[PDB]
């Protein structure tokens, strides 16, 4: 399956400025597009060479749809103070993900269209794409307002419709980078530590995409329960790195093996400290 | 209501003394998103250092990637000094040849 | 593209 993900955030900060407002946008894990109203000239940008090839009509539809987002947020955030009671000295954060996975078919396989304030869920719409789900009874409010408005089936046809459609659409214009492999380069390192043991440590760097499985060996176990593993990061060129770490007797280097296994690679690899 | 950020602090390319590389201070799972990123050789601040868009994940909590321009030596010490409303003082993590 | 939030809290 595939995604189109947009993540929107709204931050009051009551005596230093108006609300500061964002979007960004993903095919995957991949950001492609972003709004920020601290910008200078504040429009929807492209972050990604493939979205570049849109045409004008394009970025001037998209601005126009952050503008109407953001002032349609600020009214949202001055609610959330009635509704919770709350002073206008304090800062807060408004928090949106909308979007559609799709199958390797292109049918639709879950849509999303849920809110957070202050880093707590808010409201969401139900996987049914029908009802809402409040979270407390100020988000009741807000449910009982939408479902009186309809909101539910116009989000429901954005979701099985435009998102859908928009994103077989991105998957084939960014099909060169979007739809790539690149295999991980791998290499295991070697550190004496003062316990008189040393600590071997697995790296796989360079790889597209994000999802990787490092895992150490001994004589075939799986060694799983006490291997220390890095969170998967981004080098900051498309690519990802990924450790994980083994402390093993000083003598019995060669009894450990790491095995990544990864899309890009025709066979997963085997590496020992040489 | 509030979240400390998780912080590693990386090399886009594993590091050779005297080659220009880009450094990575990739911050993690932090709210509110109010957040001061700076980075550091010996002590003292890189006066260029760029950010990407700040997103948030599958759980509400942002994260931010900042880098910076910097060719690592043998004896050069740096780091990514992060200042956050989670916390008392900035947290300071050093740069591993080897992390 | 994104969604329109038409509909406020």
């Amino acid at each position: 399956s595939h995604s189109l993900r947009y993540f929107v955030t709204a931050v009051s900060r009551p005596g230093f400025g108006e609300p500061r407002y964002m979007e960004v946008g993903y095919v995957d894990n991949t950001e492609f597009v972003r709004f920020d109203s601290d910008a200078e000239n504040p429009r929807y940008e492209p972050r990604a060479r493939w979205i570049e090839q849109e045409g004008p009509e394009y970025w001037e539809r998209e601005t126009r749809r952050a503008k109407g987002n953001e002032q349609s947020f600020r009214v949202d955030l001055r609610t959330a103070l009635r509704y919770y009671n709350q002073s206008a000295g304090g800062s807060h954060t408004l928090q949106w993900m909308a979007g559609c996975d799709v199958e390797s078919d292109g049918r639709l396989l879950r849509g999303y269209w849920q809110f957070a304030y202050d880093g707590c869920d808010y409201i969401a719409l139900n996987e049914d794409l029908k009802t809402w789900t409040a979270a407390d009874m100020a988000a009741q409010i807000t449910r009982r307002k939408w479902e009186q408005a309809g909101a539910a089936e116009r989000d429901r046809a954005y979701l099985e419709g435009e998102c859908v459609e928009w994103l077989r659409r991105y998957l084939k214009n960014g099909n060169a980078t979007l739809l790539r492999t690149d295999p991980p380069k791998a290499h295991v390192t070697h550190h004496r530590r003062p316990e008189g043991d040393v600590t071997l440590r697995c790296w796989a760097l360079g790889f597209y995409p994000a999802d990787i499985t490092l895992t150490w060996q001994l004589n075939g176990e799986e060694l799983t329960q006490e291997m220390e593993l890095v969170e998967t990061r981004p080098a900051g060129d498309g690519t990802f790195q990924k450790w994980a770490s083994v402390v093993v007797p000083l003598g019995k280097e060669q009894k450990y093996t790491c095995h990544v296994e990864h899309e890009g690679l025709p066979e997963p690899l085997t590496l020992r400290w040489g | 209501i509030q979240k400390t950020p998780q912080i590693q602090v990386y090399s886009r390319h594993p590091p050779e003394n005297g080659k220009p590389n880009i450094l990575n201070c990739y911050v993690t799972q932090f709210h509110p998103p109010h957040i001061e990123i700076q980075m550091l050789k010996n002590g003292k601040k890189i006066p260029k250092v760029e950010m990407s868009d700040m997103s948030f994940s599958k759980d509400w909590s942002f994260y931010i990637l900042a880098h910076t321009e910097f060719t690592p030596t043998e004896t050069d010490t740096y780091a990514c000094r992060v200042k956050h409303a989670s916390m008392a003082e900035p947290k300071t993590v050093y740069w591993d040849r080897d992390m | 593209t994104g969604a329109a939030s038409f509909d406020e809290f």
